[PDB]
RNA sequence: AAAGGUUUGGUCCUGGCCUUAUAAUUAAUUAGAGGUAAAAUUACACAUGCAAACCUCCAUAGACCGGUGUAAAAUCCCUUAAACAUUUACUUAAAAUUUAAGGAGAGGGUAUCAAGCACAUUAAAAUAGCUUAAGACACCUUGCCUAGCCACACCCCCACGGGACUCAGCAGUGAUAAAUAUUAAGCAAUAAACGAAAGUUUGACUAAGUUAUACCUCUUAGGGUUGGUAAAUUUCGUGCCAGCCACCGCGGUCAUACGAU
RNA sequence: ACUAUGCUUAGCCAUAAACCUAAAUAAUUAAAUUUAACAAAACUAUUUGCCAGAGAACUACUAGCCAUAGCUUAAAACUCAAAGGAC
């Protein structure tokens, strides 16, 4: 039994299942929350199960969580401009939290996808080389062409051991 | 950290010095006491001879000029 | 151990490999220095044949030759291998027939 | 059983060997305890000579902390 | 203008020092992932900041701004803002004082002193 | 791990060791040829040969390629800036290649290394601070980040100087080590250098030689084992001796366990 | 028979099977839980400390300590295929 209580948020697949991926404006999350209460039951369930998700997507965000400093929970965007976006997240379900920070300053799908398709532009299939970067190491591999003599040998008239002879027999 | 203003009159009023926590804990034993005391003895001395160089070397400069 | 006392332990320490009488090496050539009998540990009973050699390493081990019948003596050269000798006690060395002066067992 | 039995023996066999070496044992701490003391003093001669002092500070004697001081 | 090269561009953390002159040292605090448990914790650094006015108390939440050029060895941030004021909060939704989960003085009121 | 053997009078629990799989090196025994890949004891000392030229004089190159893993927790990733011993365009802009200063995060061991001793800020030059159990400091060990990278180039970290005065280029030799490739051919291909160029040079490289170390294709058959784990023994000899075992064990006269068969 | 000692006044030493051989805290009693057995019915969560075969070893060395035949801290070589627990 994995330690902890829902032990499924330490699994690469729901830290993963996360959609907010912040805009390079984002710089500082700040999350002030209070430990109890009732109107801020939300921000807590978010700390718990979304806060990871946020953060695996945008590692160079900084996180910094305050407890119990404010009667009510609110989340405090800092970004890159100067400018600090509030948030306030009272009687907010954690999955509203969630839709509401994905809105003013969550990447829309089309951006992402843009990107995903640039980080692969120096990708071909026809490239040969190792099997960490290419699909082939040789034209070897290729249906028609000369296979590798270490597979099958060669005819002796395309080897140079056999082409030497002949230039001495000459 | 929740009510400064409260804070500072219950200390003044009730005669209670607030020291807050040190950040590291220090060892205390015969060997450490004795060589942080000559440590700091030390610095001292090395640091008053460069103030009487500098003052030597701006009376020296101010004589000159 | 709790998840917090795991992260800041890490994983487990591991104690290090210590080598054994070859030193981590497949095999090592000796001098014979004496050729003696070493008696096994009760229950048991015999008198096997043992030899004390200098490897090239620069230490001296016992070691065990196998097999009945040897002509090793004194100033002989032998390639020793691992392998401890259960009942023999120390022991942790025999020698390798067929090379070096020391030859394969006279079948007779 | 035999657990506390081997370490009260074992226990017994230290009382008896540090009786019968006990006056060897003291001539071994007063003597460890001497380099101690040098492995201090010299420690500390070490710091002011590399801060440039070539001597040790005005009104400074290094304490004798090993010593029969108590 | 051009900005500096540290990647702390804009850090928050808390005053834990302020016995040197016009600086104070400053504890961030980061989530990092530890790849074993996927689990985060946190990561801490310090930050010495320039506080020209000496307007810092420790315990006191923070945010610092790179300077474009260090100061000194250590001095590579100034003190933007004090989000946070060690006992003397102020609650950014209503506005009004507050002490903990309570306010020191109600939302209701509009006391304007 | 789909597990197994092994504590006992017996059962259960706990717990270590070992077996079964996979690979590299060396050794014993044994072995036909062919194709391919790889080649490796040693930063110990080196006989001999070769490894950098080109070219109408100036220059350019010999700063590369090739080699080794010396030193160092040495690094990775990322940011900023500026250059180059460069290239190609413009007489000013796109690259390749570096250098310097840095820091989101990550980065070997010992805490019986627990304190370091100037390691800080301010900028009238004062203040007494800086790192540290969230592991400072000290010591020890190791090439890592692998289309490749980093460090080293006889030794003194460096190399004015000095010394014990140069193969860690290819081949080869001495010593050492369990460890054993040719003192070989060609610049025809590709790469590099030079030249405006036809071209020249290259122990880079290419085609060969050597070696069951691996793979592939074939043809001879040899090697080990046979109490249990764990597939598989007949007769005879030996008699706690001679020997055997990875673990449990076997051998004192009916030994499936040793030796021959 | 008799002394140190047990007592008082001042210090020191810091050791016990210092043991309820049960860390603390908040739960739940059903999850078809004797989940080994025996103790003391079981079990979830939280935080810290600690453990990683036995012997060597309440040991050697190290540092600290009013402790000087002392306490706390605490290995390796080497040996074995077990040691150990409950019935
Ligand atoms: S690998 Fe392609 S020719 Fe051999
Ligand atoms: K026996
Ligand atoms: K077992
Ligand atoms: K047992
Ligand atoms: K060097
Ligand atoms: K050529
Ligand atoms: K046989
Ligand atoms: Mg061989
Ligand atoms: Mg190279
Ligand atoms: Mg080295
Ligand atoms: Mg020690
Ligand atoms: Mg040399
Ligand atoms: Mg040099
Ligand atoms: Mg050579
Ligand atoms: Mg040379
Ligand atoms: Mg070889
Ligand atoms: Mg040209
Ligand atoms: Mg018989
Ligand atoms: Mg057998
Ligand atoms: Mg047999
Ligand atoms: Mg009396
Ligand atoms: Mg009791
Ligand atoms: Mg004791
Ligand atoms: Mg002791
Ligand atoms: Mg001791
Ligand atoms: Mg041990």
């Amino acid at each position: 039994p994995m330690k902890g209580r829902f032990p499924i948020r330490r699994t690469l697949q729901y830290l993963g299942r996360g959609d907010v991926v912040f805009k390079e404006s984002v710089k500082i999350m700040t999350v002030n929350y209070n430990t109890y209460g009732e109107l801020g039951e939300g921000a807590r369930k978010f700390v718990f199960f979304n806060i990871p998700q946020i953060q695996y997507k945008n590692p160079w965000v900084q996180i910094m969580m305050f407890k119990n400093m404010t009667p009510s929970p609110f989340l405090r965007f800092y970004l890159d401009s100067g400018e600090q976006v509030l948030v306030d997240v009272e009687t907010k379900s954690n999955k509203e939290i969630m839709e509401h920070i994905k809105k003013i300053l969550g990447k829309k799908e089309e951006t992402l996808r843009e990107e995903e398709l640039e980080k692969q532009q120096r990708f071909h299939p026809g490239n040969f080389g190792p099997r960490k970067y290419c699909l082939r190491e040789c034209m070897c591999e290729v249906e028609g062409q000369v296979p590798c003599p270490g597979l099958v040998p060669l005819p002796k008239e395309m080897t140079g051991k056999y082409k030497a002879a002949l230039k001495a027999s000459t | 950290q929740t009510n400064y203003d409260v804070f500072e009159k219950t200390c003044k009023e009730l005669g209670v010095e607030y020291t807050l926590p040190p950040l590291h804990f220090q060892k205390v034993h015969r060997r450490f006491l004795a060589k942080k005391a000559l440590c700091i003895r030390v610095y001292q001395e090395v640091q008053k001879l460069k103030k009487q160089k500098r003052a030597l070397k701006a009376a020296a400069a101010a004589a000159k000029k | 151990a709790t998840l917090n006392q795991m992260h800041r332990l890490g994983p487990r320490k591991e104690p290090p490999k210590r080598l054994g009488p070859t030193e981590g090496r497949p095999q090592l050539k000796g001098v014979v220095l004496r050729t003696f009998i070493r008696k096994p540990k009760k229950p048991n009973s015999a008198n096997r044949k043992c030899c004390r050699v200098r490897l090239s390493t620069g230490k001296e081990a016992v070691c065990f030759i196998p097999g009945e019948g040897h002509t090793l003596q004194e100033h002989h050269v032998v390639l020793v291998e691992g392998g401890r000798t259960q009942d023999l006690p120390g022991v942790k060395l025999k020698v390798v027939r067929g090379k070096y002066d020391c030859g394969h067992v006279q079948k007779k | 059983v035999l657990k506390i039995r081997r370490r009260k023996m074992n226990h017994h066999k230290y009382r008896k060997l540090v009786k019968r070496t006990r006056f060897l044992r003291r001539k071994v701490r007063e003597g460890r305890l001497k380099k101690k003391q040098i492995k201090f003093e010299k420690d500390l001669k070490r710091i002011w000579l590399k801060a440039g002092l070539k001597e040790a500070p005005e009104n400074w004697q290094t304490p004798k902390i090993y010593l029969k001081n108590k | 203008i051009v900005r500096s090269s540290v990647h702390a561009k804009w850090v928050v953390g808390k005053v834990i020092g302020t016995a040197m002159i016009k600086t104070a040292k400053v504890r961030a605090t980061r989530l990092v992932l530890d790849p074993y448990l996927l689990k985060y914790f946190n990561k801490r650094k310090t930050y010495f900041a320039h506080d020209a006015l000496q307007q810092c108390s420790v315990g006191d939440i923070v945010l610092l701004r790179a300077l474009p050029v260090p100061r000194s060895k250590h001095v590579k941030h100034e003190l933007a803002e004090i989000i946070f004021k060690v006992g003397r909060v102020i609650d950014p939704v209503t506005g009004k004082p507050c002490a903990g989960t309570a306010y020191l003085e109600s939302p209701l009121s509009e006391p304007r002193e």
